């Protein structure tokens, strides 16, 4: 119910909403362009697979959780080490697997991997990764919020919050990438031994 | 206590369309909707739980979303079998309550 | 004659760190960070993006004169805004 | 492997009581630590929640029946029963039991009903 | 913990609330991640002391 | 390791369009994920930013020149170039270009110019 | 877009000598200043990045801060080979801007 | 005895004995923990904040 006596700017019209799923406001001043994505940034699309991305705090859709980092690469392989076992470096021959043996003997040698042990650790190493990126949850979130100029107190809390949250997650992460580094490659020479 | 709406109350659609169904709670019941599918003769089955997730041998062509006070059920790729009636489900108090159940009929 | 046990090498390049040792060539890694972007505002899932452009959401809803082209009011997959909009 | 399957009289008449049993097989009523439920469905409408009870004694009801329902559990069999007094028409319905599991959740625990029972009619007549 | 905003401070529900939701995520990761390092380390450290 | 470096015409009359090519070399042009930019200085006053191309054909302008300018660059030869039609007394300048790096940041990615070429000077005269 | 304000437009100051040059932003840059240093005949080098970071190979003797709107650049123990220009660069937004330039004298 | 290193050896002989720090395996475990105490306190960023 409206009343005045003066002083009114009525609406003429209201504003039904007719779908209420989520989405959020995107300050950018680029335009939309003929493509398409599951996932947008203001500085531009991202078509990803992997749990971490570093191209901007703040994103419309399914996307991958941001971190403070250049890099934040997960070894599964072996140190890459360039007649001689483990101790001297890697048979380069073998592509059956990662451990293996060189069998010299009088009908001919031929490097073969062991596949026991290869399969043992190589699941080993892709439930190691699963259980890496798995524990990331992330949702669609209009993560950005805009605050008035008296609520500066307010708009320091979120944006401590925010930064407090990713220096955590950018710690964990980087931090789970290096000690797991540092146990793949004990993983991987214990396993040869 | 909390009502749900459900709408439409009926659907029609071909084999291969995309379709939706929407639930509507009188209150916030924060991501605590199930949906479920009941099939003629049969006690209905889970598909949907709190809000997106799906049950275990639920076809990947059943999906949904939605927040507080609003929520979508999505059905690509229609096919024959999707027949059922769809019905929205509030966990979020005690006292329980469904939606009205939307019918769906496969062309 | 003997038999020896090894393991892999290979030609690969890729390197990583650990805690107590960095700039380690491995013969396989999993990149696990996202790096690129193609750099294009483009439709969430199918679905086109509000494009306001030099409007501002006041401007916008009020429907501010210069914004007469919002009035048709499509469906979102986002909205698009300048930052420091003029309109 | 966890099924709930159902029996009853049939036939109740008007006025007289409505007595279900629901047998729980596969998972033990009492150390679950899951709620059981009944459900029920009238000709033509659709799914209306009754009540349920924990996997102790404690017991909540739909409160348009909180004059006339009773639910209990036997954990040496297994065995749920729904007791309706004053039973009429409107309480002509297929009646389902079924299990609520839970998704731990930001919210807290984010119940939902997987095993169900095949269910039974329930007629009232003269 | 729980705490009552009005339907004018949806700004500040969600800032709630994204903060209690961040700390379970991280308390909920650092109990799961610190669990499963340490029963790898467990199993570890008794076939090790076998050894 | 990285350098870039320019050449053209030198001297562009008026009404003419003026075109400039940037060689890059240590740095692929396409697959660093960089941007790339064009800078000049007219005589007396400061830096001015011209515009840039992504490592793809994604390509920005400075609003001033948007009558006028076009940016391009060739994947093949590691090269960026610069047109601009209709050029006047005003667009006498010391043109460069420059590669664009960042840092990661609370803010999203925190750009910077590192790179730079040596420029050249562009004369616009009857 | 969001302009630049340079200040002061030149200083003069002796070897040894300790000055300032500061950076006003029409807008909230949120810490994406970078600072500039061009001597005569070179393109600009860059000397800071993201208000306060060093640029690998800049000498110690530079320095700076600042926050939304407002950033310094700090130069102490001025020597005979610091003379140049420096220059205010945003970064913040896409059509990229830059201040007048503050020229630096050395005695 | 030893304070050249951290791991070494005794060598006994007949001209004799005398410890004396392995200074290949020092020297990579040395690097290996200051490279870790880095790690360490590297990864605490602070800032100027009221
Ligand atoms: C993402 O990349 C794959 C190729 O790896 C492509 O088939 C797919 O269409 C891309 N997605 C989008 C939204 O462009
Ligand atoms: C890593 O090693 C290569 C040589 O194999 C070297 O060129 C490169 O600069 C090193 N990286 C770092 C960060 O030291």
């Amino acid at each position: 119910n409206f009343e005045s006596t003066g002083n009114l700017i009525a609406p003429e019209y209201g504003f039904k909403i007719s779908k209420r799923g989520s989405s959020g406001i995107m300050k950018t001043e680029g335009t939309l362009e003929n493509c398409e994505t599951k996932c947008q940034t203001p500085l531009g699309a991202i078509n990803t697979t992997l749990p971490f991305h570093n191209v901007h705090p703040l994103t419309i859709g399914e996307c991958p959780k941001y971190v403070k980092s250049e890099k934040l690469v997960l070894a599964t392989g072996l140190r890459n080490v360039p007649i001689a076992g483990f101790i001297e470096g890697g048979w380069q021959g073998m592509v059956d697997g990662w451990y293996g043996y060189h069998h010299s003997n009088d009908q001919g040698s031929g490097y073969a991997a062991d596949k026991e042990s290869t399969q043992k650790a190589f699941d080993g190493i892709t439930n190691k990764v699963n259980s890496v990126i798995e524990k990331m949850n992330t949702q669609f979130e209009a993560v950005g919020k805009e605050f008035s100029n008296l609520e500066r107190r307010l708009e320091n809390l979120n944006k401590k919050m925010e930064d407090g949250f990713l220096d955590v997650w950018t710690y964990n992460a980087e931090l789970l990438v290096l000690m797991e580094n540092e146990r793949t490659l004990d993983f991987h020479d214990s396993n040869v031994k | 206590d909390i009502q749900m709406t459900q709408s439409p109350s009926s659907l029609s659609a071909s084999v291969g369309d995309r379709v939706t169904i929407t639930c509507r709670a009188s209150h916030n019941i924060q991501n605590f909707l199930n949906w479920y599918q009941q099939k003629p003769g049969k006690a209905p089955k889970l598909l949907i739980y709190a809000a997106s997730t799906l049950q275990s041998g639920v076809p990947s062509r059943f999906s949904g979303s939605g927040s507080r006070t609003d929520f979508t059920l999505t059905i690509s790729s229609l096919q024959p079998e999707d027949f059922a009636a769809y019905y929205c489900q509030q966990s979020y108090g005690l006292p329980r309550t469904f939606g009205q159940g939307t019918r769906l009929e496969i062309k | 004659d003997q038999i020896c046990i090894g393991y892999h090498a290979n030609n690969s390049t890729e390197k990583v760190d650990t805690i107590l040792e960095r700039n380690v060539t491995v013969t396989h890694a999993k990149d696990i960070l996202e790096k690129t972007h193609n750099g294009k505002l483009c439709k969430l899932n199918g679905i086109p993006p509000l494009e306001l452009g030099d409007c501002s959401i006041a401007g916008w809803l009020l429907g501010n004169p210069e914004c007469d082209r919002l009035l048709s009011v499509p469906e979102w997959s986002y909205i698009m805004e300048k930052e420091n909009p003029r309109d | 492997q966890v099924q709930l399957r159902e029996s009853g009289p049939g036939l109740v008449k008007p006025s007289q009581t409505l007595s279900l049993t629901c047998t729980v097989s596969g998972d033990s009523i009492s150390n679950g630590g899951l709620y059981w439920n009944w459900i029920r469905q009238r000709p033509g409408r659709g799914l209306e929640w009754i009540g349920y009870i924990y996997y102790n004694g404690v017991t909540t009801y739909n409160p348009s029946l909180r004059s006339r329902i009773a639910i209990s559990l036997e954990t040496a069999k297994n065995q749920l029963s729904l007791r309706l007094s004053s039973v009429s028409a409107a309480d002509t319905a297929i009646y389902y039991c079924a299990r609520e599991g839970w998704v731990p959740d930001y919210g807290g625990r984010n119940y939902y009903l997987d095993f169900w029972g095949q269910g039974t009619l329930v007629t009232v007549s003269s």
